[PDB]
């Protein structure tokens, strides 16, 4: 019911490099009154309770269907990158107001089901991009699963 | 508090 979203994943572990291509989101949650939704992606990359690094997307005005095709990367040593999570959140821009959230998902070794199957194929093919799409979940929930450790 | 990087250049 929130939408969603196709990114790439590629690790190359000699260079500890992570790099995430958010490509496209669809089926987005409208949320606009007199207008869609203006989404925007911003990627957290966390170790597990604490922010690391943040990055985000350009804005795409009045739309349900955001195409981005923008590249993402974080500099993960290898012995860290099971140790780290890929938190990625679509939200709504407002000029007025708060920007909502749309919906997130996370991927890393704590993740679960097609997240953590993403994640382990992103490391089973080093060195080339895995493109996968995940539904977007209730922010407030993805939110708690980021404390559970593995 | 640090300003939000956009996508890669490079
Ligand atoms: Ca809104
Ligand atoms: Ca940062
Ligand atoms: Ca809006």
């Amino acid at each position: 019911k929130l939408g969603d979203i196709c990114f790439s994943l590629r690790y190359v572990p000699t260079a500890g490099k992570l790099t995430v291509v958010i490509l496209e989101a669809k089926n987005l949650k409208k949320m606009d009154v007199g207008g869609l939704s203006d989404p925007y992606v911003k990627i957290h990359l966390m170790q597990n309770g604490k922010r690391l690094k943040k990055k985000k997307t350009t804005i795409k005005k009045n739309t349900l269907n955001p195409y981005y095709n923008e590249s993402f990367s974080f500099e993960v040593p290898f012995e860290q990158i099971q140790k780290v999570q890929v938190v990625v959140t679509v939200l709504d821009y407002d000029k007025i107001g708060k920007n909502d959230a749309i919906g997130k998902v996370f991927v890393g070794y704590n993740s679960t089901g097609a997240e953590l199957r993403h994640w382990s194929d992103m490391l089973a093919n080093p060195r080339r991009p895995i493109a996968q799409w995940h539904t977007l979940q209730v922010e407030e929930e993805v939110d708690a699963m980021l404390a559970v450790k593995k | 508090s640090d300003a939000t990087e956009g996508h890669d250049e490079d």
